[PDB]
């Protein structure tokens, strides 16, 4: 009704002159936001010996009070590639480790996983045994030493290996014919694969896993959960900040 | 395929002024248009297009009275470290550099009343045994006669005369690149007034600007205060 | 002679307000005339009358005052003429400058006052747009200043970009009487934003 | 989005990432 | 009057022949002068644990008897980008530290700031906890080890993040509606952001912050304060120097 | 549909303290919404500030923290065909980003509060 | 539907002022919204809400108020929309007219009030620019009025040319609740003269 | 002013610095 | 098959591998 300004008639609104651009919406770009390293997960090393289990790279159903957790939960289907940074931080005395090789093995979505120490290295009496699936071969094996290491880390890029054209972040159905409470929001292979960290350190320290998601694509936006509580009616939340009145 | 590389001995060192940038970690920030008047790009321009007042005994001027003659009213040695150049923009800007080149422009502004008049002789005296004590001595040098009452303001250029292409900003015990001589102002006549009881003295403000050929090079870090 | 401070004024509306901007015409933001104070023989070089624009005299700016008072933000320049009333037997000189973001004022913020400038400041005040007022040659200074500030507009209640500094370089000598310092201020290219509530 | 080196293609487009069909 | 030389008439001045250029005023260039590393600030590391406060990068109102301090005070408004060099110098025995990771986090102008240890790393019994805001994510996290480090430093570039088109080095007004002596020459966000240095070293040593200001722009020149005292009338200051009479 | 009321919606800029009655607020930018003309009404809260961007994370009032208040008043009380059947009516309020809206500087989540 | 009272407004400046005239733009003389009162079942035909424009509500006309307040004379028209909030079970009808030089008001001069019109007046109020507000058909009246008066301009403190009369022709029947009468007023083509002194 | 390497643009102009509007 | 760097030919084809006749 009437539309634009200053007569005050019913339905009439005053003039507004829209602002000019400046930032160009570059920062709200989906793939820009996800192409950075995020500290998601922290994990323990397995001993060289025994029958270790692989850790699945699935950052999807998180509750973590971190920016990547909510963000990954903003869409229904997701596709992206992956980059990893694995670091190693001592939890004991750094002089406990004189060599400290760490074998990292990455497995594509669908890879077989049973391993037991099976590859023997021999030298002057004593010997060392590594896992059947830690050896360098078909899938990537990375070996880094923690001892004098200036960064006690490694890192590499890996692609989207799932069989699904897109990863369902939410799934209204079951991933298996038997409909068990377990296979509910499920679907097999909705992830990035799995890794196996193995080392004579294992005690002595842990890791720090960071994910970077290059080439991200999101489908079907979903509601974004709050993050903070609701302040009192008619008030404003007040947070500590850079700006703030001294 | 891995490239053969040889690590230079100065390898992991710092070197503060390297002509190169660090790695960026927060890309793509478009900054708002900054209209805002008065941007300056080179300090030498504001030094040349602007004047400051000297510090003659703590005041920005010297005085002539109805009793003057002979003796110099203003005297300063030509060095940016001179005392009377103390509070100035040009002197202060200079402390950021090691060497300077060029002339300084001084302009005197007579602020005595309109009913007042006096004449000044301003001389540029080159390095010498010891600085003239009377004007008949200095008048042998480069000088100009300023008759107030012709122009109330007078500009005088202290030239650059030296065998070196640049001289030192930070002076010390006299060296060949430390000092360039003296600038003096004498009273050719004492102040005359319509009534000596009302106006007995008049003040000449003295301001400095960087000359057209003035320049500063070699940025330097600030030493202990003194 | 007219001195433009940094640049000439513009009538461009603030880039950062998407709400209606009202351009006050000349007949609305008129012109106001004040006596700044009296320059005496006793006051010494370095002494300055500090006149932030406007903020302690906004209440005496009639029309402009009424309009500004009712709105949140204002962008505008000023046209000021400072004068002095002295005889031809008076000696002395002032330096009247227009300073952006002047501060010292010991938080007697936005109040016209008097202070003693600190030497390197009076010596170098000429580095800001200004004009010398030598008592043997002239009696007026005319400065025109554009809107200036960190953002495209401000709230005059909390910020006074321009402040006029009238500083004594050469003390007053000659006839015993003082020299009154006078000033005319006219808001220029004033633009106003967001109307405030009714004062009940 | 977020790859700004001239050396981002040190490895071919088919080695560095996946390829859409 | 008469103008040029040797008749000695009133108002007449003698001839001067201006000098030829040589240096081209390159060194008095504003952005050239500021694009170099300056040792501004020195600062303490926070422990990995607790609720640390962030340090704001504001080199503007300084009194330091250093060249960057006065120089930054020569204009009314300033704009430039930023580069940092953070170094770490032991104040105890270098052998106290066997690993010594230091987490650095930079925050853009306006970023929220409350942190408490919240990310646990686990390894062989013992565990390590890092701050909520030290983790790698949205804003840059840099991690360097001090132990064997050949330079115990890190460094990176960051842009101008303020919301103001220009930073007011001087402000005749208040940055908050309540006019408190505090908010006087103020204006929120007139800076480069803030950093958070966090480490198990914290005691053992401190840092050294150097700023470099690429792309500097200065507006409205202001008076430049003296630096040295005034020598006696008609004399010259005499300083120790390279040149000086032996 | 048997119900009707009129609203006055105002955008009040930063000020000492927020109006308490509509005769006070009506001096500001406002629009008169007569339901029964259109059942829905869109109002744009403008951006008015000396800064090019304002803070997402507010705190004790600063010049880049808050931009004022949005208020809605009843120009008339609810009228109905039978007050025993319809005594009150609810106005749903929804928000959208405006055409000139933008967000910059990604930041990491701080401690919950 | 819009009804023009006598003619459309003009922006011509007063023929009788040789001093500067300030044209208030739309963003300056904005628009104000009032509740006139509540129409009850007890009130009978002939009863009228008398709303001279503006004079008892000038103090609530924010921006316009501030400008008008500071000047001596004003020439301007008005754009008013009177509304009523009733259900479709309410019966009744009003006649809302715009009357030039309305008088009766027993010198409660220039105050919005309520009176009982004298028959020949309510019967013939339709002779002035108006619109009927029948509760079975419509809910609004829209009247636009030009400046009118014995001379080319006036002093709103002493004269209110236009006064809006909202009169009951057919009493309110139907649901027990009252029907609130509402009104939006917007000064139009306002021109102001001769600035008054500072209020010290 | 003070960037003289041929490698000063190892990272694109929009990644290395800010951009004026 | 499996050599995707632009630098895979840092050494000539005859130095890096064997050559078929």
């Amino acid at each position: 009704v009437t539309n634009v300004g200053e007569d005050g008639e019913p339905g009439e609104t005053e003039p507004r002159h829209a602002l000019s651009p400046v930032d160009m919406h570059v920062h709200t770009d989906v793939s820009f936001l996800l192409d950075r390293f995020f500290d998601v997960e922290t994990l323990e090393l397995s001993n060289l010996t025994g029958s270790p289990a692989t850790h699945v790279l699935d950052p999807f159903g998180s509750t973590a009070q971190l920016a990547w957790a909510r963000l990954l939960n903003t869409c229904t289907y997701f596709f992206s590639d992956l980059e990893l940074s694995i670091q190693f931080k001592f939890t004991t005395t750094p002089s406990s480790v004189g060599e400290g090789f760490v074998w990292v093995k990455w497995f594509p979505v669908g890879a077989p996983t049973k391993t037991t120490d099976a590859w023997q290295l021999e030298g002057g009496g004593n010997s060392v045994r590594i896992q059947q699936l830690a050896v360098a071969g078909m899938s990537p094996t990375v070996v880094f030493k923690i001892a004098g290491s200036r960064s006690q880390a490694c890192g590499f890029s890996v692609p989207y290996t799932s069989m699904w054209r897109v990863v369902p972040v939410f799934y209204n159905g079951w991933g298996a014919p038997t409909k068990e409470k377990a296979t509910y929001n499920w679907l097999p292979g909705a992830h990035f694969g799995s890794i196996l960290l193995t080392s004579d350190a294992h005690d002595k320290g842990g890791c720090y896993l960071r994910y970077r998601f290059p080439r991200a694509n999101m489908y079907c936006p979903r509601p974004i959960p709050p993050a903070f509580t609701r302040p009192a009616d008619k008030t404003r939340h007040k947070f500590p900040t850079n700006i703030n009145k001294q | 395929a891995p490239i053969r590389v040889v690590s230079v001995p100065e390898s992991d060192s710092f070197m503060s002024s390297v002509p190169d940038n660090s790695t960026p970690l927060y890309p793509k920030v478009v900054v708002p248009p900054r209209q805002v008047p008065g941007r300056f790009t080179n300090f030498i321009d504001v030094a040349k297009q602007t004047y400051s007042f000297c510090s003659i005994s703590g005041k920005p001027y010297f005085e002539v009275t109805n009793t003057s003659g002979d003796e110099p009213l203003f005297q300063m040695d030509v060095s940016l470290s001179a005392a009377e150049l103390h509070g100035t923009y040009v002197a202060s800007l200079s402390s950021f550099f090691a060497q300077y080149r060029g002339s300084l422009n001084f302009n005197f502004i007579f602020t005595g009343a309109a009913a007042t008049k006096a004449k000044f002789l301003v001389a540029f005296v080159p390095p010498h045994s010891a600085a003239p004590k009377t004007r008949d001595e200095a008048m042998a040098c480069i000088h100009a006669v300023w008759d107030v009452g012709l122009n109330s303001a007078f500009s005088f250029n202290v030239p650059y005369s030296s065998p070196a292409d640049f001289m030192a900003v930070y002076s010390a015990e006299a060296t060949v690149v430390n000092v360039s001589g003296w600038l003096q102002v004498y009273a050719l006549t004492a102040l005359t007034s319509t009534d000596i009881a009302v106006n007995s003295k008049g003040r000449v403000l003295v301001a400095v600007s960087a000359g057209p050929d003035f320049s500063l090079r070699h940025p330097v870090d600030l030493p202990d205060k003194q | 002679g007219t001195t433009y401070c940094y640049s000439k004024p513009d009538g461009r509306p603030p880039s950062t307000v998407s709400d209606p901007v009202t351009r006050l015409g000349p007949t609305l933001s008129r012109h106001y005339t004040f006596k700044v104070g009296e320059w005496p023989h006793s006051q010494s070089h370095g002494h300055a009358w500090i006149c932030p624009l406007p903020s302690d005299k906004l209440k005496k700016m009639g029309s402009f005052h009424e309009v500004v008072k009712a709105h949140h933000l204002v962008k505008n320049g000023w046209d000021v003429v400072v004068q002095v009333n002295a005889s031809f037997a008076h000696s002395g000189a002032l330096c009247v400058a227009a300073v952006p973001e002047y501060e010292h004022t010991h938080e007697k913020a936005l109040k016209w006052s008097e202070l003693e400038e600190p030497a390197y400041t009076y010596q170098q005040l000429s580095v800001f747009p200004h004009q010398l007022l030598n008592l043997r040659t002239n009696s007026s200074v005319h400065l025109v200043m554009p809107y200036i500030g960190p953002g495209p507009t401000t709230n005059l209640t909390l910020h006074n970009p321009w402040t006029i500094v009238i500083l004594i370089l050469s003390e007053l000598t000659g006839p015993g009487q003082t020299v009154p310092v006078t000033m005319s201020v006219a808001p220029i290219d004033a633009m106003v934003n967001g109307p405030l509530p009714n004062p009940e | 989005g977020n790859s700004g080196s001239i050396v981002q293609n040190f490895y071919m487009q088919q080695y560095q990432n996946s390829i859409d069909a």
